[PDB]
């Protein structure tokens, strides 16, 4: 009669009430922590690891989730990090209530497929407005674009202070690692500014360190741990005892060589260390091993040398100080050469004091001036906070850099979307528009959060906020209310443009693309089949 | 991890707090307006509900369905209790009352969420109600012409719409006439007691039939009742509250007799204290006797000899419709029989109805009652019939004293959506989103008249703001045809208390639902 | 290995706790006390929110009232039951202001931590508090601005009791004060004792609040058992014997010596019964009324004879109706009564919500007994709103024991923070502390009702303060909007018990006195 | 969800609702013709006058072989 599967079933109208609650049960969590009144949340393990973080991604990657529908809405949330790095509490709210607002759709027996096409004909022309309503690109302003973009995003965490300390670090690490590339393009790597954590003094005395700060120790304490005028030796290769292959054994027919073969896996071993050393080098850096028997060479000769270190951090001091990354020996045939005129440069290498830790410093690496933050907190549990609100706020400069184009930030955009798609669906609508008018519903929920993580009036202010965007299209006598947002330290509709909240232009371009893109898989769940989970056969 | 106290709180007991227990009870109630969203209009199909002792009971009525569901959820009683206050108050209203509560809830689902203390929406759902149930009485026509042909005709339309959406297809207009005849025949007081309604097995729903005297169901009889022929022309019924039996005893008497002449004496005097309770109900024309008292083996074949019929065992409630058929009264005493206590019928028969054997009662012109008999295929099947005859019948019963009829179907629930829309577009503040909200949920009614039978009820729903904008306040949703159509002119009728006492109740349980903030459960559960 | 403490000095229970000191005893008893202030705080004021409480029996109960919610949670720590039956001490007395026991007393514990973590011990404390509540009492009498004492009649008691109302029921503030008006007024015992158990609550099952109404009578919820329900003389004689005839007490026994005498018996018992209901119908009664059961021979006379039957199984409801009619409950068989008959209007039947009542209807002498007949939707609407009908008629009660009233609303516990303010500057000694926080406790009390208003508590008690400048001593709260700009309340009429202001701050200071003065607590296993 | 909400909360509507069973979609029109088609399909072969018996056995272990529709059924 019925299917004979052996696992479970349910159709109709079912899934589709429990995906829209699968999506609700996510939005909830993270809706207490969005724009400058949001609040961190606690993540506690089953082991005891407590992690306070206010971010969507940190938060949905570590929750555990079960459903089908609920493991889009977190990994939409990693795509954010990726895409542009700091959109990722607002996709996650906008892509429940497109499924929200479609719910009620179906439930009046409209077809899912005309809701699937009224969302791309308001999702392509919400880019299409978005595009031709930017105010100013990055000459007019100048730094302070970058300043007001930096602090926008740092409102919603734990560095959100009224002064410009953090806003300013940021700033100064972006514009210090402009590497250029092929056919005019100043790219800007993010992920080069390598960011320490350490328990010490308050946020007002975290560091930038004009070089790179290697995280590593000296190893021998005999070695000088500060070295002025100091040339790099980035290399790659363990430097300890030479060790045959497997396709080369000893086989000794003479008792009288054997001490002789004994002595030739060191002395061999300490033919590089003083072919690398007689070049003026005083700073080596190693991802392999130095071990006991050459760390005399450095002590004698009065040299540093780090051992361990990593590879990725190996590879952003040897660009940035011109130094040569070098595996082993080379330059045609040739035994020991090692190319001398490629070592690298640095003004001042100091290992300083890091609160009961060793830390290395190199000081502006004589090639590029690279820029490295070490940050300062009161507990672990705020150094991972700290970490993660410089990573979102360096990835909001990198954008405005490369796209120098803003938009305003605290519900401005989502208020003038609100206003214009409802006019777009009664032009060219007749069976779409009802799906292009909840979409413009489902946008009004970014400003509506704001009404209520800061306890302030939330009919009312919404209100006050899209009369002003509607005197704006309907009224062309310049009223330049394009710009009207929310002031939550005080409950009223504000000027954003000398306010000065910026946010970039993809932050809400890939975000109303991958929100609306999300919303079609998971509207097209009518049927769904579970099977029984086969662990024990 | 937070609370660990060295003396708890009360026992164990979780309580929620502020908007997640507001979403909590709105969504709770999303889900029992599912058991009686699916039973509205005359495409509504029935449920089937099963307890945990294997008694089925298949029915469509709201008062029926929520009382079986066996719900446990605080807020989601209310929507219950106001179903059953609905079939005590109207009878009729009740699946339209609970949907039309949960539609009032999830119309300020997005609002709740976001803001508004609900101290705002309780004040916009009371002033709402208040408007539209004054806009109901101003608009609900009546006639002066009463105690005429023109009134029946408006009490069978009501009937009609009353018997729709129940288990009768083409039987609307056999049933309701009966309807109509039912409680014509009583007094001033229309107390549903005066009526009998009995399920009899076997027949179509076309072979059933209102009596118009009474019928009881022929309990068990003894030795003498396969005499006493059932073929009388203007017999008489003697109503008795007294034991016909030998062994009527006193249950204290005890007869110490001294010697075997007066031992003989006293069996004899047994016999004669029954015997003259007998020749009491002889010579006086009494040839139908009713008790409910049992008779035993001695009175039966008395009056098996004599050519009288008797019934014994006879249940209370069919001794008085009984009373009130035949115009007499119930004498305990015997003693006190003349013509004055006796009834008066002019057909009394025991027929085969079912394979059962009934004595029904008829002719008797001064009859303050009636009895329906139903004929069904199954049980379930009459109980169903029963339970919509219920709903026809207390319709009718208030139609009677209040002849201020409305307009059938969505044609109501719509207009008062246009009279809502036009205050709040008058009145400045929150309550724009809140009357308006209040206007966008009375518009399931017509949903659910179209949403049971597809209908294209997205389109079918621009046409009714359509026209009730611009000409007739009576267009509402045609059930045979896919179109709008005037239910005031297709005799759509329904009492305007109906939907009075529907607003009001839906508006009272809404206001509950939003007012509760904490929900403490003790768990002592014994 | 790892090594254990064991007991040292008394350690000698079998299962059982002990608490000693101030952090172990006197600052959990503070925090104990402090939750069940916070968890009626929400439902204080007309602004409150209600509370779906479930108790062991898993019956619902939803209402705003501090009173009724307490009674259902199963409190399990003894200086939380120190509160809880404080606020219960408040509805024996008055009837009213059960809920602002809980505000009080909890911001007086609240500011007794902050003041023995910073200071003084509990003899001082105590000491300061008791001080404070002697001037508190003082000012009560000075406050007061009106009275209920011009027009005692149903215009007036409309107005005066629309406090009590709004509190619990804000939107049905006008419909419930004339409901209690035509029925407080209506039972006046022309300057006597005001009894509140004169005033019956029917509830029935039904259409909503607007269709309830107040008979001048009594309603019962059962049947007739006759023919005769239309009464229009209603003479009433009421009993409190069964209505069967006349049984003998220690065994019964029948005893038949002849065949003369079983023949008879049957015969004889009946006109014995015959002559009892003849003997009443005679003397005009049209209704009689008993408390047991009543036999088939008593039913055959009272039909024939065309007199009226009720049965009444409680014998509560029995003394009542002889205060109604104004009859006498007679303990033997039907005698012919002289005297003590009833005396009503129209005594009928009707089935008013499904439901077949009998009504004592009064028409022209009107003021007997009241019974307010109370319409709802749920069964659940209908206890809540009979809470808020026993708010309106203990409140009638107050006011006939002392007519003074003081201006409610947040006028008065600002005067009385105000005024113990001033006398705690002027008091050169330690103690002068906790009569500084004692008024502090009075500042929070407007605080709840901006609180559950929605409006931000920090304006709306720098407002209150600024106009209060020595000679206003008015001013409440203006909860009827966003941003309140607060009026007068005597101009608004929000004004209610006086006394129950005079024992709310009595009942709460002397709960938070015996809280701390527990050093010591020593329980015993739960089981 | 089923048993629990968006909240976190228990999402409890009537009692022992987790042993529950409740089918609207489209199959339960169609689970209603399937058990009324093999009753039908029994009795099919007991019509007429080749009808074969059928032999039914009660709880006592009582066996009557019946013919007629009325007590077959029952
Ligand atoms: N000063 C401000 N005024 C108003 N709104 C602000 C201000 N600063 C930040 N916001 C709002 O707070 C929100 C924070 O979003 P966020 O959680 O950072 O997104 P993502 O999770 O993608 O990084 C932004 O959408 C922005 O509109
Ligand atoms: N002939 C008809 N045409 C259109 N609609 C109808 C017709 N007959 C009944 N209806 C609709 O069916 C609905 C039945 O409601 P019902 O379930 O009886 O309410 P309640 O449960 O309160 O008795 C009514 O609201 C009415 O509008
Ligand atoms: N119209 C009004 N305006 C402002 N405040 C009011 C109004 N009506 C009542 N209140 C306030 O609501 C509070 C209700 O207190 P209540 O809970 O009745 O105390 P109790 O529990 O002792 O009866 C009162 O203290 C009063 O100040
Ligand atoms: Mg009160």
């Amino acid at each position: 009669g019925p299917l004979s599967v052996f696992g479970d079933r349910s159709t109709g109208e079912t899934i589709r009430s429990q995906n829209v609650m699968a999506a609700a049960s996510i939005a909830n969590i993270v809706k207490s922590s969005l724009g400058p009144v949001g609040l961190d949340k606690m993540l506690v393990d089953d082991i005891g690891d407590v992690t306070i973080t206010n971010d969507g991604a940190t938060i949905l990657k570590l929750l555990e989730v079960e459903h089908p529908a609920a493991k889009v809405l977190c990994e939409l949330a990693d795509l954010q990090d990726k895409e542009v790095g700091d959109g990722t509490t607002s996709v996650v709210i906008i892509a429940a209530e497109l499924l929200k607002n479609a719910d009620e759709l179906v439930k009046q027996k409209i077809h899912p497929t005309s809701v699937i096409s009224g969302y791309r004909l308001a999702c392509k022309e919400a880019v299409r407005y978005i595009n031709e309503n930017l105010i100013v690109n990055t000459d007019e302003l100048g730094r302070d674009c970058l300043i007001n973009a930096a602090k926008t995003s740092m409102s919603s965490k734990i560095i959100g202070i009224n002064g410009d300390f953090f806003a300013n670090m940021v700033v100064d690490a972006v514009l210090a690692i402009k590497y250029t590339d092929i056919r005019g393009q100043p790219r800007y790597p993010v992920n080069s500014v390598n960011i320490l954590k350490a328990h010490g003094r308050s946020q007002m005395e975290s560091m930038l360190i004009s070089g790179y700060a290697l995280n590593c120790v000296v190893g021998s304490q005999g070695m000088p741990k500060r070295i002025v005028n100091a040339k790099i030796a980035c290399l790659d290769f363990s430097l300890q005892k030479t060790k045959m292959k497997l396709g080369v054994q000893v086989v000794i027919t003479d008792p009288e060589k054997l001490d002789q073969i004994r002595q030739r896996e060191s002395d061999i071993t300490k033919e590089r260390i003083q072919k690398i050393l007689a070049t003026g080098a005083n700073v080596i850096l190693t991802t392999g091993g130095i071990d006991d028997m050459c760390l005399k060479y450095f002590v004698e000769a009065g040299a540093m040398a780090v051992r361990r270190v990593l590879k990725r951090d190996l590879k952003r001091i040897a660009k940035a100080s011109g130094a040569t990354i070098l595996s082993t020996l080379a330059n045609l045939e040739g035994e020991e050469t090692f190319e001398a005129a490629m070592l690298g440069q640095a003004e001042e290498v100091v290992q300083e004091r890091i609160c009961d830790d060793e830390l290395i410093l190199i000081k502006n690496t004589k090639a590029r001036t690279s820029a490295s933050i070490i940050l300062r907190g009161a507990n672990d549990f705020m150094c991972d906070e700290m970490e993660r609100s410089l990573h979102d706020a360096l990835c909001v400069v990198k954008r405005v850099l490369e796209s120098k184009s803003v938009v305003p930030g605290g519900g401005a955009v989502e208020a003038a979307l609100s206003i214009y798609l409802e006019n777009y669906a009664t032009s060219m609508g007749s069976r779409e528009q009802l799906a292009i008018a909840e979409f413009a519903r489902s946008l009004l929920v970014i400003p509506n959060t704001l009404a209520v993580n800061a306890a302030q009036d939330s009919t009312d202010l919404v209100a006050k906020l899209r009369a002003f965007h509607n005197e704006a299209q309907v009224n062309p006598e310049r009223k330049n209310l394009k710009w009207i947002g929310l002031d939550l330290s005080n409950g009223k509709p504000r000027d954003n443009k000398q306010a000065g909240v910026f946010e970039p232009t993809i932050v809400k371009v890939k975000s109303l693309k991958f929100a609306t893109e999300a919303a079609i898989t998971i509207l097209r769940i009518d049927d769904l089949i579970k099977l029984h989970p086969e662990s024990k056969d | 991890m937070m609370p660990t106290p060295v003396i708890l709180l009360k026992e164990g007991t979780d309580s929620s707090q502020g908007i997640p227990q507001l979403v909590s009870n709105i969504s709770a109630c999303q889900v029992i307006a599912e058991a009686v969203r699916t039973t509205l209009g005359p495409r509504g199909m029935d449920k089937l509900i099963v307890d945990g002792r294997g008694k089925a009971t298949i029915s469509n009525d709201g008062a029926t369905i929520l009382k079986l569901l066996d719900v446990v959820h605080p807020a989601a009683k209310t929507l219950v209790d106001i179903a059953k206050s609905q079939d005590a108050e109207v009878g009729d209203g009740t699946t339209s009352v609970t949907l039309l509560a949960a539609e009032f809830l999830k119309q300020v689902k997005p609002y709740v969420e976001e803001g508004l203390h609900p101290q705002i929406i309780i004040r916009a759902f009371r002033t709402a109600t208040q408007l539209a149930v004054n806009k109901i009485k101003e608009i609900a026509v009546t006639v002066k012409k009463a105690d005429k042909v023109e009134q029946r005709k408006l009490l069978e339309k009501c009937a009609m719409t009353a018997l729709s959406s129940k288990l009768i297809s083409q039987q609307k207009a056999f049933f309701a006439k009966m309807v109509v005849d039912a409680v014509m025949m009583l007094d001033d007081l229309l107390q549903l007691k005066m009526i009998g309604i009995k399920k009899v097995q076997g027949g179509a729903l076309e072979d059933s039939q209102l009596v118009a005297g009474v019928a009881f169901k022929k309990t068990f009889s003894y030795a003498g009742f396969e005499m006493q022929p059932k073929k009388y022309h203007n017999p008489k019924i003697a109503l008795l509250n007294v034991e016909l039996e030998l062994k009527a005893e006193k249950d204290n008497a005890e007869i110490r007799v001294h010697t075997v002449e007066d031992y003989q004496a006293i069996v004899d005097a047994e016999w004669n204290i029954l015997y003259d309770k007998l020749e009491k109900i002889h010579h006086s024309g009494a040839k139908v006797v009713s008790s409910k008292l049992p008779i035993g083996d001695v009175a039966t074949q008395y009056f098996a000899d004599r050519d009288m019929f008797c019934a014994g065992r006879v249940p209370e409630e069919d001794l008085k419709r009984t009373m009130m058929a035949c115009g007499g009264s119930i004498q305990t005493s015997v003693n006190a029989l003349s013509a004055d206590v006796l009834g008066r019928c002019q057909v009394f028969e025991e027929t085969q109805i079912g394979g059962e054997r009934y004595n029904f009662f008829t002719g008797c012109p001064k009859a303050k009652t009636c009895t329906f008999i139903l004929r069904g295929g199954a049980e379930q099947f009459m109980e169903e019939t029963e339970r919509s005859l219920h709903d026809a019948i207390m319709i009718v019963r208030r139609a009677i004293k209040n002849d201020s009829v409305v307009a059938g179907g969505g044609a109501i629930e719509m207009e008062l959506s246009k009279y809502l829309r036009d205050y709040s577009r008058t009145i400045p503040g929150k309550q724009q989103l809140l009357i308006g909200a209040y206007a966008k949920a009375l518009e399931i009614i017509p949903r659910q008249l179209c949403d049971n039978a597809g209908f294209d009820a997205t389109n079918i729903l621009n046409k009714l703001r359509a026209r009730h904008a611009q000409g007739g306040t009576w267009y509402g949703v045609d059930i045979n045809n896919e179109d709008i159509a005037d239910n005031f002119e297709a005799f759509v009728w329904e009492p305007a208390m109906v939907r009075i006492n529907a607003l009001t109740a839906a508006s009272e349980a809404a206001c509950l639902i939003v007012s509760v903030d904490e929900t403490i459960k003790n768990p002592r559960s014994t | 290995h790892v090594p254990k403490a064991p007991g040292f000095a008394q350690m000698l229970k079998e299962g059982a706790k002990h608490f000693s000191g101030l952090e172990e005893a006197v600052y959990r008893n503070i925090q104990a006390c402090k939750e069940l202030a916070q968890t009626t705080r929400t439902a204080y004021g007309p602004n409150g929110m209600n509370k779906m409480v479930i108790n062991h029996l898993e019956k619902l109960f939803v209402t705003n009232d501090a009173a009724t919610i307490l009674r259902e949670l199963e409190v399990q720590h003894p200086a939380a039951k120190m509160i809880v039956m404080a606020s219960h001490m408040q509805e024996q007395e008055v009837g009213d202001g059960t809920n602002f026991v809980l505000v009080f007393a909890g911001a007086l514990l609240e500011l007794a931590e902050e003041l023995l973590r910073i200071g003084l011990s509990v003899s001082e404390v105590i000491e300061g508090y008791e001080i404070a509540c002697r001037k508190a009492h003082e000012i009560l009498p000075n406050l007061v601005c009106c009275s209920a004492k011009n027009l005692r009649d149903i215009d007036e008691v409309s107005s005066l009791l629309r406090t009590s109302i709004m509190s619990k029921q804000y939107g049905n503030e006008v419909f419930l004060a004339k409901l209690i008006a035509q029925a407080c007024v209506s039972i006046f015992p022309d300057s006597g004792h005001f009894n509140v158990d004169n005033i019956r609550v029917c509830k029935i099952l039904g259409s909503g609040i607007s269709s309830s109404s107040v008979l001048h009578g009594m309603v019962f919820k059962k049947e007739t058992e006759g023919d005769v329900t239309s009464v229009k003389d209603a003479k009433i004689a009421v009993y409190s014997c069964p209505f069967d005839g006349m049984i003998t007490e220690t065994k019964g026994t029948v005893l038949i010596k002849t065949a003369e005498e079983l023949m008879n018996f049957s015969k004889g018992e009946e006109n014995l019964m015959d002559a009892q209901v003849k003997a009443i119908a005679d003397t005009g009664a049209n209704v009689v009324v008993t408390g047991g059961k009543v036999a088939d021979m008593a039913l055959h006379y009272a039909n024939k004879y065309n007199i009226m039957l009720v049965r009444l199984n409680s014998k509560w409801d029995l003394r009542r109706l002889c205060k109604t009619v104004g009859a006498t409950a007679l303990p033997r068989l039907t005698p012919p009564v002289l005297e003590e008959m009833g005396h009503c209007d129209s005594v009928y039947l009707s089935e008013v919500g499904d439901t077949q009542v009998v009504v004592f209807k009064h028409e022209k002498e009107d003021g007997a007994i009241s019974t307010i007949v109370l319409r709802g939707s749920t069964d659940n609407l209908m206890d809540d709103i009979e809470r808020a009908v026993d708010d309106g008629v203990n409140t009638f009660k107050v006011l006939t024991r002392d007519k003074r009233l003081v201006p409610g609303g947040g006028a008065t516990e600002i005067e009385l923070a105000k005024q113990i303010t001033s006398y705690g500057e002027t008091c050169p000694g330690l103690e002068q502390y906790a009569i500084k926080k004692f008024a502090e406790a009075f500042e929070a009390i407007p605080r709840a009702l901006a609180e559950n208003s929605g409006v931000k508590a920090n304006e709306v008690i720098s407002k209150l303060y600024a106009v209060h400048q020595e000679g206003n001593k008015n001013v409440g709260l203006d909860i009827e909007a966003e941003v309140p700009a607060v009026k007068d309340m005597l101009e608004a009429g929000i004004l209610d018990t006086y006394l129950g202001k005079y024992w709310a701050i009595k009942l709460a200071t002397n709960a938070a006195v015996t809280v701390l003065r527990v050093d010591q607590i020593i329980m015993a296993k739960p089981a | 969800t089923l048993a629990f909400d968006e909240y976190g909360r228990p999402f409890l509507i009537i009692k022992d609702q987790d042993r529950k069973s409740r089918l609207m979609g489209l199959e339960a029109l169609k689970s209603h013709i399937m058990a009324a088609k093999a009753v039908a399909n029994t009795m099919r072969t007991s019509l007429g006058p080749n009808g074969l018996d059928k032999m039914m056995v009660d709880k006592d272990g009582d066996v009557t072989v019946t013919n007629d529709g009325a007590t077959i059924l029952s």
